[PDB]
């Protein structure tokens, strides 16, 4: 043995299961939402690459609470999970404003404060959970993962339960183009502590550039092109970089493969965030993946921020492009502007 | 956790409301915004530990205010880490929030996260600048408004409580909650409004708090959140600032380590996490 002492050991970080929720409606390009937007064309919405997407239901009981006490129900269900043993809920929600708190705070409407997961954690039952509330928009499920894994390598939680609800269409400007691409939905993910090898974070990056902070905000504004009297709102803003983006995504892979010690010949399958089909064939350009190794998935969801990577993740694994002891990488950029890139080992992960 | 150094900057504004929860409270006026404390706060507390911009590793900030943060008044997000890391010169760092976290939470998961990553030099920030949220007039509860910047060194070795409040053990406390405004009629309106039901005993059950949890820890010296006046003297509190001056009186007198308590009041509880000093 190397020493006569025994070395300590990071624990190794268990993807256990995963599930996402998403609205029970769907709106296509042409559907009435969009009457009031200007300047829109076959060739924007070609662009974008997205064809239909979902949108919160309020009146029928859909929100950003009511789909994850739904989806993280059954996956503790599925995954045979007891409330008691989640040792930390992490919970990301984009959108400053939530709307529903349950049987926990009923009277509670529209609301910026508190956030999700000390209700989330009464809601089901997670009577040792520590609640935290993270956000870094759309990178925000890789944040939440890399918190999860840092806590479960350490000793102090064995596991976490982690959920990213995006509420977007309540921010969307829809007398503007802005309006168009975004769109709703849910993840919930388990990790815990590994009994073995067989799936673990063998290395994650993050990084921020806050160069092009003010282009894409969300600021309390009148409507684009308001009519009558139009209210004040918090809206998504975009303002006006061209390799911005494109480039410090693979700059977080290229890190992350490094601190793994491995390069992209290694890798088995991508996961990227979704915001538009030439930013990520740019990425996977920039890493050498393949396009027969990754997804492009914003087609039939729009872009649900931080829910479009583990979305994805679930759709690779549920269609077999991902299988049990791959090494994959997944990777995003979020607005602020922040960038984030994992290295995985997985094993069995459980879709729910 | 080791704190390297402290920053803290406040308006020299005070205002007084009546009631249970009242006192007197540091508030911001017209339209200041976030970033005009902040900044210097941070820098105060870089020029302390002689630690350049770009060697800051990581900044995560707690800020509840949905207006007034940065120049442009009526930007809610991205949240102030971004703008603080572009005005700073941060080239090299992540950003990020933690929301509605206790001071004390934030900093026991920033010290798991930026050990585990290797991270040298880390910025916890907390500010306000609440001109946007209503106080709540029934009870007296307003927020602080200000910045604190603790420039930290990761151990890994933080620990860490969640304890309940004191008094009554029967007692069910109510929480604070920001509504949405359902009325802005002008980009400057309230965009919310704190509402904590005036509970005459929550003061001296988060002081209680904060003692029972205190003794998990009876060899530490402690630090902890004034969220309330009452018992204070002359009423005044500043809140989450509070803890600015109690860590210089601790650095003073050469302590290597101390507890650090926070009152959450959303959760109504207490948090607490153990630190190193410089």
């Amino acid at each position: 043995a190397e020493n006569l002492y025994f070395q300590g050991h990071m624990h190794k970080v268990k993807l256990a299961a995963i599930t996402c929720e998403l609205p029970a409606r769907s709106y296509e390009n042409d559907d009435p939402v969009f009457a009031a937007v200007p300047d829109l064309s076959e060739s924007w919405w070609q662009f974008w690459g997205v064809n239909r997407r979902g949108y919160f239901d309020p009146r029928n009981g859909e929100n950003e609470f009511s789909l994850v006490v739904r989806a993280a129900e059954r996956l503790l269900r599925s995954s045979d999970t007891a409330p008691d043993s989640v040792d930390m809920l992490i919970c990301s929600a984009s959108s400053p404003i939530m709307t529903d708190a349950g049987d926990v705070l009923p009277d509670l409407r529209g609301r910026l404060y508190p956030r999700m997961a000390n209700v989330l954690s009464k809601q089901l039952g997670l009577s040792r959970a520590l609640p935290l509330d993270s956000q870094m928009e759309a990178a925000s499920f890789l944040l939440n993962l890399r918190l999860a894994a840092s806590m479960i390598r350490q000793g102090k939680a064995e596991k976490v339960l982690v959920v990213c609800s995006e509420y977007i269409s309540n921010l969307l400007d829809f007398t503007s183009r802005t309006s168009t691409l975004f769109a709703d939905g849910c993840a919930v993910a388990l990790l815990t502590r590994g009994d073995d090898d067989s799936c673990d974070l063998l290395a994650s990056a993050e990084h921020s550039d806050a160069t092009f902070y003010e282009v894409a905000t969300g600021r309390w504004r009148l409507p684009e092109n308001p009519t009558g009297e139009a209210k004040p709102r918090l809206y998504f803003s975009l303002f006006s970089m061209a390799s911005f983006v494109p480039t410090n995504v693979p700059i977080a892979m290229r890190r992350a493969l490094e601190k793994a010690g491995l390069g992209s010949d290694d890798i088995d399958y991508f996961v990227f965030h979704q915001p538009a089909p030439f930013l990520v064939k740019a990425w996977a350009e920039g890493i050498g993946a393949r396009p027969e190794q990754y997804q492009l998935t914003m087609g039939d969801t729009g872009v649900m921020i931080s829910v479009s990577i583990p979305y994805t993740l679930m759709t690779g694994l549920r269609e077999g492009k991902i299988r049990p002891g791959d090494r994959i990488v997944m990777a995003g950029a979020a607005t602020g502007w922040g960038f984030a890139a994992q290295v995985w080992q997985l094993g069995e992960v459980l879709v729910c | 956790m080791l704190i390297q150094a402290v920053g803290v900057n406040l308006p020299p504004s005070y205002v007084c409301l009546e009631g249970p929860l009242g006192g007197e409270r540091p508030r911001a006026q017209g339209d200041e915004m976030l970033m005009q404390r902040l900044l210097p706060a941070v820098r105060e507390a870089l020029d302390e530990a002689a630690v350049k911009p770009e060697e800051i590793d990581l900044i995560v900030g707690l800020a509840l205010s949905p207006d007034h943060l940065i120049e442009n008044r009526d930007i809610m997000a991205p949240k102030i880490g971004h703008p603080l890391q572009k005005v700073l010169g941060a080239n090299r760092a992540h950003v990020f929030d933690l929301t509605d976290s206790s001071l004390a939470r934030a900093l026991y998961v920033v010290d798991t996260l930026a050990s585990d990553q290797g991270y040298r030099n880390v910025l916890v920030v907390r500010g306000e600048s609440s001109q946007g949220l209503e106080v709540d007039s029934e009870s007296g509860f307003a927020l602080a408004d200000g910045a604190l910047a603790l420039l930290c060194r990761p151990t890994g070795k933080a620990a860490f409580r969640r304890g309940a409040l004191g008094g009554d053990p029967a007692q069910e406390w109510l929480p604070l909650s920001i509504p949405l405004n359902t009325d802005i009629r002008q980009v400057g309106d309230v965009k919310g409004h704190l509402n904590l039901p005036a509970q005459p005993g929550l003061p001296e059950a988060v002081r209680a708090g904060f003692t029972r949890l205190a003794g998990d820890f009876p060899q530490l010296n402690w630090v902890r959140e004034e969220w309330f006046g009452q018992g204070r003297p002359d009423g005044r509190c500043l809140g989450p600032f509070e803890l600015a001056s109690q860590l210089r009186a601790a650095q003073r007198d050469r302590l290597d380590e101390l507890l650090l308590i926070s009152f959450d009041p959303f959760g109504m509880v207490v948090e607490g996490v153990t630190l190193e000093l410089a």
